[PDB]
């Protein structure tokens, strides 16, 4: 996260770290959506142009973390993966369309003050909150600058951007399965996700029921926190039918 | 860079 | 599930984090 701040303890209890077993390193962010299911970006697991193709036994999920590098004894919980599910129409060839994946844990994780699932949006919540100008929150342990790494989880609030502005900012083909967020040059304030924040959640707090909903997944961008560029996020609600199908069949 | 995790999780 | 999106150290205790108000203020 660029131009963000340190998270508060327990501020993002659904934040998940995807952790590579060998060598031991951060792979991506992700989010906890139930006691057995974790949501992330497909490109965190599969990206052939970079020779990336992780299998279940390659990875661990670390939940309840704050410190990036420390083993947070008696606080974090570490889970093994039972199975990965990548969206069958994930477009890694072109533009990361449908950049979404689920991971089922071998065993249910125990909820605590530091570990708790985020909600997924219904159609109405999405319609009401996914509007240009409305701000969401992105969190992660990714890079602090485009070209170091944070001691603890970082947070930044960013406004959703009008679709035509998103489209005009890039040469990449944008789809209905993505949205973009970030400040415009004229707005003065800044902030963005970056490398390492991939797969982490873009969340909004519903003013109707005061619950946090995950509207987006950190997906792609051109550099980080560049003037006139915006971060792109997987549109979680648009892909919710796939999410439910996977959980219904394999849960 | 990262602190070592308990061996149980790597088994 | 039924308790999704309610943080133990914030919503559950009626405490607000330092910047959530920024979000609420944007929901115009
Ligand atoms: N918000 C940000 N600035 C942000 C930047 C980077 C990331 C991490 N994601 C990534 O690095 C993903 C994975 C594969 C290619 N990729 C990109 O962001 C590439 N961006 S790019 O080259 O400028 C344009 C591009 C987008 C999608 C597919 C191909 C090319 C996540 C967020
Ligand atoms: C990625 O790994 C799986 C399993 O090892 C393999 O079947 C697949 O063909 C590989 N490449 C993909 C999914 O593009
Ligand atoms: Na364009
Ligand atoms: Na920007």
């Amino acid at each position: 996260i660029v131009e963000g701040s340190d998270a508060e303890i327990g501020m993002s209890p659904w934040q998940v770290m995807l952790f590579r077993k060998s060598p031991q390193e951060l792979l991506c962010g992700a989010s906890l959506i139930s006691d057995r299911w974790v949501l992330t970006a497909a490109h965190c697991l599969l990206y052939p142009p970079w020779d990336k193709n992780f299998t279940e036994n390659d990875l661990l999920v670390r939940i309840g973390k704050h410190s990036r590098t420390r083993y947070e004894r008696n606080i974090e919980k570490i889970s093994m993966l039972e199975k990965i599910y990548i969206h069958p129409r994930y477009n890694w060839r072109e533009n990361l369309d449908r950049d979404i994946a689920l991971m089922k844990l071998k065993k249910p994780v125990a909820f605590s003050d530091y570990i708790h699932p985020v909600c997924l949006p219904d159609r109405e919540t999405a319609a009401s909150l996914l509007q240009a100008g409305y701000k969401g929150r992105v969190t992660g342990w990714g890079n602090l600058k485009e070209t170091g790494q944070p001691s603890v989880l970082q947070v930044v609030n960013l406004p959703i951007v009008e679709r035509p502005v998103c489209k005009d900012s890039t040469r990449i083909r944008i789809t209905d399965n993505m949205f973009c967020a970030g400040y415009k040059p004229d707005e003065g304030k800044r902030g963005d996700a970056c490398e390492g924040d991939s797969g982490g959640p873009f969340v909004m707090k519903s003013p109707f029921n005061n619950r946090w909903y995950q509207m987006g997944i950190v997906s792609w961008g051109e550099g980080c926190d560049r003037d006139g560029k915006y971060g792109f996020y997987t549109h979680v609600f648009r892909l919710k039918k796939w999410i439910q199908k996977v959980i219904d069949q394999f849960g | 860079d990262f602190e070592e995790i308990p061996e149980e999780y790597l088994q | 599930e039924a308790d999704c999106g309610l943080r133990p150290l914030f919503e559950k205790k009626s405490l607000e984090d330092k910047t959530e108000r920024e979000l609420l203020e944007s929901y115009i």
